[PDB]
């Protein structure tokens, strides 16, 4: 399970760095609504994210 | 972080599920050698897709967005070799077979249709691969579970870790569809691409390191 | 494990929207800044949230 | 949403969890009953403190920020509760809960006493405590656990899914102290009010419900 989830708190960060970067990216433009458009997409992005890594954890400690 | 550089993750560790599932089945007699073929098959075809897309082939613009032809491809090849696997874990027979990868392969179809459709006619061909999606959960969780369940126990713990792991995880594929650029474009082209890549990963290379920990502790008892 | 997945679920849509809410609140003012600042809070806060999730799960469907 | 919405919600869910356990415990005879008895005084003093806060009382500012005095005086009252009723479980003598009390003290009095000062220095308050919480983690993951091990099957293994549940999630309080108001404040004071409430929720009415569980089916058998 250790492997498991340090692959699963690690590609998390990774993941979160992403959006982020998007975000400052977005920010960099000074457009508003550019900076929402990204923040949404990471929100909903971390959201499916939480999805496929307790669909991973559940599917492998469980029996 | 690029779309391409999201592309070369995608490939390497699809490069790395590979050489770890060949050089595992270098230890495997008649009886095993067929199911490391068939992860070899799985993890290789999805690293070649990936290093298409990384290469900039393949983009295909669609109305104001843009849908990878190579993704689509790469399932429509891999999946069935995914359902075969759990097939042969499971037990069947070749109409149950066909059943199965039929139900499979509409899905992927469907899906990919529905990529290129510009059109809100899309969801139409959405909907279809939706409605296939629930048949092929139904034989995974109906059929497929009774026929596993005949076989020995290590077999049967194999197949529903294995079938938890698919289920769960491939339902998530349709919620990245309707969110992402082939759907309501509220995921950005970044994130569908980060989640998908994640995603391919664990179902394909995830799959088969989970089938190479049980293959190696029913052969050390 | 049930009644606490979708506990799971349900709980991080409700974080997600109220993360959404704080996003378009930001929006709303016209500034990038505040909303870079309202997306970044939101992205740290649903990393944390994966955390308290996967802690729970490893914690009750666990040994 | 608001921030007195979300310390509604946390009163409200403290509520839910100190009637559940209030009669839970009416099946309870002279063995079980303080442990009953523990869980409504920590989800019952949790719901004060929430509904202090949602009226609008101890919010404090502190240099540019504002920190939740009540939410800090729940911990300190609450948490060596929580203590307690794992020293329980694992059998500890008065001398040993005086350990984990203190080491449990310390932190929370460090970290109320960090959050409460604006400058530079609120970081040795909190290395202070995150130090003794250090501290409070060896004693529940040994010294406590092998006090544990000697008892029945149904008690060790009780306090072995509380004690993860605990050292899990009492893990994450620091990081939100340092992210959020207290520290760098990165976190908004929205998010810092639901992550916390949520975290409070498991760690109190999560805790008791695994206990409840637990408790019936050991009373069933
Ligand atoms: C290695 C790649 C894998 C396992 C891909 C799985 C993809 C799916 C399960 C896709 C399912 C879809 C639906 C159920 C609806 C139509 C959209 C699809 C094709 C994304
Ligand atoms: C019901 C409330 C609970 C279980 C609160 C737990 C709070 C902690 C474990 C806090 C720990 C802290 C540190 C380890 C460092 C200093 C900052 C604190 C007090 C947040
Ligand atoms: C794992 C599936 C989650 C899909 C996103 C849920 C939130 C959608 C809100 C629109
Ligand atoms: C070890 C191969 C690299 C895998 C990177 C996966 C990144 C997924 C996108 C987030
Ligand atoms: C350990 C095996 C090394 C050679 C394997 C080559 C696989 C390439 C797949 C394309
Ligand atoms: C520029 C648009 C052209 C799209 C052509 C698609 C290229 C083929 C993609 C193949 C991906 C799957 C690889 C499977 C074979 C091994
Ligand atoms: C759960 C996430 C929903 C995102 C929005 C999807 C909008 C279209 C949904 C249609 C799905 C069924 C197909 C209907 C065909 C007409
Ligand atoms: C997607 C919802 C499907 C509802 C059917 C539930 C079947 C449960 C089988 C036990
Ligand atoms: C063995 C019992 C049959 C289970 C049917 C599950 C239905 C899945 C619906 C999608
Ligand atoms: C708790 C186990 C969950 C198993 C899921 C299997 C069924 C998947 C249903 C989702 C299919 C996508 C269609 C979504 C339309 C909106
Ligand atoms: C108890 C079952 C053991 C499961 C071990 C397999 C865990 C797989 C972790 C995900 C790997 C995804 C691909 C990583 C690329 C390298
Ligand atoms: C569960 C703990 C996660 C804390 C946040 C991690 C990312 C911090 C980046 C700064
Ligand atoms: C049932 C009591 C209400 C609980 C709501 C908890 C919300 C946590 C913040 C996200
Ligand atoms: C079922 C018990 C109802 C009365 C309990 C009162 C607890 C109040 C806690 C303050
Ligand atoms: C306006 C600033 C004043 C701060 C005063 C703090 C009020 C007391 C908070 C009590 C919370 C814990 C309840 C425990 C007793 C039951
Ligand atoms: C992991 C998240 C880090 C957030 C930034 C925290 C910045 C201060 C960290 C100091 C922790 C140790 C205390 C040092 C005392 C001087
Ligand atoms: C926070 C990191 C602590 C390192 C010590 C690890 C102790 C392992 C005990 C087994
Ligand atoms: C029973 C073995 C002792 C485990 C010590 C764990 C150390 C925790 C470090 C914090
Ligand atoms: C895998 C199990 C994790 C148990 C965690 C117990 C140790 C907690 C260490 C974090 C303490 C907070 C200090 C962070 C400083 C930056
Ligand atoms: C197998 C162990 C059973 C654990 C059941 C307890 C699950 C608790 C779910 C979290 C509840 C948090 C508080 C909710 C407020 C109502
Ligand atoms: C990646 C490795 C997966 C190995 C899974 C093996 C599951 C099938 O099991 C194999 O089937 C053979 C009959 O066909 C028999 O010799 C044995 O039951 C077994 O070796
Ligand atoms: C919320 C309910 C938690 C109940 C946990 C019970 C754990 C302690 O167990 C109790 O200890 C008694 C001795 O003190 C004995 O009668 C029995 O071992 C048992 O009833």
């Amino acid at each position: 399970m250790g492997a498991v989830f340090i692959f699963v708190g690690a590609l998390t960060v990774l993941f979160g760095a992403i959006a982020y970067g998007e975000v400052t990216a977005a920010a960099a433009t000074g457009d508003a609504a550019a900076v929402q458009e990204a923040a949404v997409s990471a929100i909903l992005g971390l959201i499916i994210l939480l999805g496929i890594n307790l669909g991973l954890v559940a599917a492998t400690l469980g029996g | 972080v690029g779309l391409t550089t999201l592309f070369w993750l995608g490939a390497i560790g699809m490069l790395v599920g590979t050489l770890a599932f060949a050089w595992a089945g270098r230890d495997a007699g008649s009886g095993e050698r067929r199911y490391y073929v068939t992860l070899v098959g799985i993890s290789g075809i999805a690293a070649v897709a990936y290093v298409v897309m990384a290469l900039g082939v393949g983009w295909v613009p669609v109305a104001e967005r843009t849908v990878f032809a190579p993704r689509y491809i790469d399932w429509i090849l891999t999946t069935p070799l995914i359902v075969y696997f759990l097939g042969l874990l499971a037990g069947l027979d070749s109409r149950e077979f066909g059943i199965v990868i039929t139900l499979n392969t509409v899905v992927m179809l469907a899906g990919f249709a529905g990529a290129m459709v510009p059109g809100i006619e899309r969801y139409a061909l959405f909907g279809m691969g939706a409605v296939a999606f629930l048949g092929l959960v139904y034989y995974l969780v109906g059929p497929m579970t009774e026929s596993a369940s005949q076989r020995s126990s290590g077999i049967k713990s194999l197949y529903v870790r294995l079938r938890n792991l698919t289920v769960i995880l491939w339902a998530i594929y349709p919620f990245i569809w309707l969110l992402g650029p082939p759907g309501v474009a509220l995921l950005t082209p970044t994130v569908d691409v980060a989640l998908i890549v994640y995603l391919d990963l664990v179902t394909k290379v995830g799959f088969g390191f989970i089938a190479l920990d049980a293959a190696a502790t029913l052969r050390a008892e």
